[PDB]
């Protein structure tokens, strides 16, 4: 799906860095601590997703390369796709499957420099509009797994997991719209109580008082019906999530059961045992249940490219083997860009990139069979 | 009628001023005690953080290592009420913001801070969880070369580790396996002084 | 890779004897005398037998401080690695 | 000195009597797969020295009582058996050398051999490196205030802050209503 990445002037990169020839199946980027294999993912997120939305001077200086007093002007990331049919905004010289003019270089400067659309400076809205109709979303919790997210979902308590499920549904289009009608409720209440009492002082204004009473009845109707819409969406998505989680966990661990009980707590075990939530767990099965939940969150809405920054932190031979086999089975539908230090997702993947560390600049090379050499030295 | 009222109000005002001086000099005494007890620990960790970071970031390719120091933002009268910023700069690396660092470099700076905090009041033992499992093989080897050079009489190291590059060099192994048919944990131990290097 | 090798050495030693000492499996795998066995091999095999034991495939018995480890077979050993 | 061994009985994963032997080894690593109880052994180390930070939850569940004893030898060569017991009603009994001891004398016997739980200088918990790598400058000030021993005298500091502030404010308005009484 994604074809080649061109990175110039970004945080730890040279005058131009081209990474090419990765098939739509699973591809793995390796390196060492300080190479930039998590900075390549921050080069991908800089264009497609909306982490770097609108930035002040310190965030721009964090993006732009501070490379020994050279090339501090700009940073640019181009991402080339390939597709039989893909969405677009204006024709703009349609290349033969080379839709890179729509995912443009994303040029930032020290000042607010505005980027283009094949030599025409075009807003972010057209980019997110074509990515709207390309089957993506610019604020998904699954298309970005940065450094520290899986350790965050192993120390998040039950209400924070329910809020992340609520943002998985996107049901705050039924909640913050209900908060706008809550603004309406407070202002309408403390305005028109005074209005109807002064009208009852004068009392044809009782007609105005009566239809403001029925307007408050309409406020009641809309708030209970939108609470009904919220629960109607949330429990259907939860009926999807609970069973996706059951299937994913019974595929990872072939000896246990795992549900979700909504009050979020996760009643599971490893054999014929009792229920234990995330207070009473080893870190190994805590990160197993965290990645099983996120591999359930993918299955409510599957996308075409995923990013896995150390999705197998420090588990085990059996757990990395199960996660590698499940990711190989899942790579039949979408791109799976990943990062590893251990060879269990190297024996099963297809493409292997190595980020060569130097102490200010870095570049990516591609050989395939020197990687297990690089890890089993 | 007003003169003895004046003197009684004046003298209970003076008694309130005297107990004000009492509580105020007691406050300066407990403040100076808190200040000295904080300042000696601050000076000790500030002098040892540089050496522990140089020991954690040197290698064969770069023998001098990085440099780290922690310092008060606003040193006016109370360092214990101000924040301490921890600057940790690895080899060939310099920033203005510290959170631009890697996963392994953050883990190295964190382990250097813990080792420098620990040697203020040195406990007879030191116990470590799986802090190694966000690191590559070079940083795990530097952890092993730091621990093997420091573990001895007066400083015992008990690490919980999964990486064989770290626990292959211990003096003894405690292997804990879960017997599942009885639903218990069990321990075995092994002496690694019976075996050779290389 | 490693656990398959260890599984084969255990199936070989436990096919003939009822119990086998861990240090014998380590001498068999290193293909040398015990004085030449290295820490990396001993730790690798030790962790491998802990993993094999945690799956419920083998049994482990140790009755002295830093003493010999006795290994016995379970039925599940000859069908799952 | 050094820790010779731990003896655990019906602590979290450990059904019955188990022995964690350290011996002469000044560098001993605890290994095993996931869900096995290495961090349970570290929690036994943390619990046997008096950390409270759900006390019924430490007893083993199969599907009565629990105790853990740390044997430690000092620089002279004498053993200091420190046993903590979770009894049937949720209370913790402390024992030194088979002699029952309360909380403050137990912590005093620990602080006699430079084991300071109130500083927590020697325990690195699972994820504590990522936490201290994500700490705020105020959080690091709290940590150095912890390990310095100067986290004590904090409530006395803030209490006497309030005392001297009330005193000088009452002195000032004493002056103002005193000149108003002279008025
Ligand atoms: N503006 C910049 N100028 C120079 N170097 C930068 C800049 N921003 C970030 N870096 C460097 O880019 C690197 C970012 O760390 P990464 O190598 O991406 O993390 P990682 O090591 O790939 O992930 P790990 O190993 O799991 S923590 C660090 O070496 C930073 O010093
Ligand atoms: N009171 C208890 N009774 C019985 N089992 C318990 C009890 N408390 C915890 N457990 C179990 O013990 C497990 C913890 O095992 P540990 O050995 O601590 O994990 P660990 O493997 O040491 O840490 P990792 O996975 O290597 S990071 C929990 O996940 C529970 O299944
Ligand atoms: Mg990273
Ligand atoms: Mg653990």
């Amino acid at each position: 799906y994604i074809k080649r990445v061109i990175i110039k002037g970004f945080k730890t990169y040279r005058n131009e860095t081209i990474i090419d020839n990765f098939s739509p199946h699973q591809n793995v980027i390796i390196g060492s601590n300080g190479s930039g294999k998590s900075n390549f993912f921050a080069a991908i997120r800089f264009v497609l997703s909306d982490d770097y939305s609108n930035l002040k001077r310190e965030e721009r200086q964090g993006l732009i390369h501070q490379g020994s007093g050279g090339s501090v002007m700009s940073a640019s990331v181009e991402i080339v796709f390939h597709d039989p049919d893909h969405s677009m905004i204006l024709p703009s010289g349609v290349l033969s499957r080379g839709d890179d003019e729509v995912t443009i270089r994303r040029t930032v400067g020290l000042k607010k420099d505005d980027y283009q659309l094949n030599d025409r400076n075009v807003t972010k809205g057209d980019i997110v509009r074509m990515l709207e109709t390309a089957g993506f979303s610019m604020n998904n919790p699954y298309n970005i797994v940065p450094q520290g997210k899986i350790v965050a979902l192993t120390n998040a308590k039950d209400k924070e997991r329910l809020q992340l499920l609520e943002d998985v549904v996107g049901a705050k289009s039924f909640e913050v719209k209900l908060k706008a009608s809550l603004k309406k409720m407070e202002e309408t209440e403390q305005k028109k109580i005074q209005i109807n009492k002064e009208m009852g002082e004068l009392n044809d204004l009782a007609e105005r008082a009566s239809e403001l009473d029925e307007s408050k009845d309409s406020i009641q109707d809309l708030i209970v019906k939108l609470k009904q819409q919220k629960v109607n969406a949330v429990d259907s998505t939860f009926q999807k999530v609970s069973e996706n989680f059951e299937a994913v966990f019974e595929r990872l661990v072939p000896r246990g059961t795992a549900k979700l009980i909504i009050h979020i707590s996760v009643s599971f075990n490893s054999k014929q045992n009792e229920q234990l939530h995330v207070e009473q767990l080893s870190g190994g099965q805590k990160t197993v249940c965290a990645i099983a939940l996120i591999l359930a969150i993918q299955m409510v809405d599957p996308a075409s490219f995923y990013l896995f920054d150390e999705i197998d932190a420090c588990l085990d031979k059996q757990y990395r083997t199960a996660v590698a086999t499940l990711l190989k089975e899942l790579s039949k539908n979408a791109q799976f860009i990943c990062t590893t230090f251990r060879t269990d997702m190297l024996q099963v993947a297809d493409k292997f990139f190595r980020v060569k560390y130097e102490c200010k600049i870095s570049t990516v090379i591609e050989v395939n069979r020197e990687e297990a050499i690089g890890f089993i030295r | 009628h007003v003169r003895k009222q004046l003197e009684q109000t004046e003298q209970e005002f003076e008694a309130s001023k005297a107990k004000l001086r009492q509580a105020r000099e007691s406050f300066q005494a407990v403040k100076q005690k808190r200040l000295e007890l904080f300042n000696k620990a601050f000076t000790h960790i500030q002098e040892q953080i540089t050496h522990v970071y140089k020991e954690l970031t040197r290698s064969e390719a770069y023998p001098l290592g990085g440099q780290a120091y922690l310092d008060i933002e606003e040193d006016t009268d109370t360092p214990f009420l101000s924040g301490v910023k921890y600057h940790a700069m690895p080899p060939c690396k310099r920033f203005r913001d510290m959170e631009h660092l890697s996963g392994g470099e953050k883990t190295m700076a964190a382990l250097a801070l813990l080792f420098a905090i620990h040697s203020y009041q040195p406990s007879p033992f030191f116990v470590l969880d799986e802090v190694d499992c966000a690191l590559d093989n070079a940083n795990v080897e530097k952890i092993k070369k730091y621990i093997r050079e420091h573990a001895g009489p007066g400083m015992q190291f008990i690490v919980i580790s999964l990486k064989p590059a770290l626990f292959q060099a211990s003096e003894s192994l405690i292997g804990v396996y879960r017997d599942q048919e009885a639903n218990t944990s069990r321990t075995l131990t092994l002496d690694l002084r019976k075996y050779r290097h290389h | 890779k490693a656990i398959v090798q260890m599984a084969k050495i255990l199936r070989k030693e436990l096919s003939e004897e009822k119990e086998v000492i861990f240090t014998d499996v380590l001498k068999s795998q290193a293909n040398t005398e015990p004085e030449n066995i290295t820490k990396r091999e001993a730790s690798r095999g030790f962790f491998d037998i802990l993993s094999l034991a945690t799956e419920g495939c083998i049994g482990l018995s140790q009755t002295e401080a830093f003493g010999n480890i006795k290994i016995d077979a379970k039925p599940a050993l000859f069908e799952r690695f | 000195g050094k820790l010779i061994r731990l003896e655990l009985f019906n602590f979290k994963s450990y059904k019955g009597h188990h022995t964690l032997l350290f011996g002469d080894s000044y560098f001993t690593s605890i290994i095993g797969p996931n869900g096995s109880g290495k961090s349970n052994s570290m929690d036994a180390i943390s619990f046997v020295l008096g950390i409270k930070s759900n006390l019924r939850d430490l007893i083993y569940r199969g599907r009565k009582t629990a105790w853990v004893m740390a044997v430690y030898e000092d620089d002279a060569g004498e053993l200091h058996r420190w046993k903590r017991t979770i009894t049937a009603n949720g209370t913790s009994e402390y024992r030194i050398n088979d002699r029952v001891v309360n909380a403050q004398q137990y912590n005093e016997a620990l602080e006699k051999e430079n084991i300071l739980i109130k500083a927590r200088n020697f325990l690195v918990f699972q994820g504590d490196v990522e936490a201290i790598a994500s700490q705020s400058p105020q959080d690091l000030t709290r940590l150095i205030e912890q390990i310095s021993g100067s986290l004590e005298y904090k409530e006395e500091y803030e209490r006497l802050e309030e005392e001297v502030r009330q005193a000088t404010e009452e002195q000032a308005y004493k002056l103002q209503r005193r000149r108003a009484a002279n008025s």
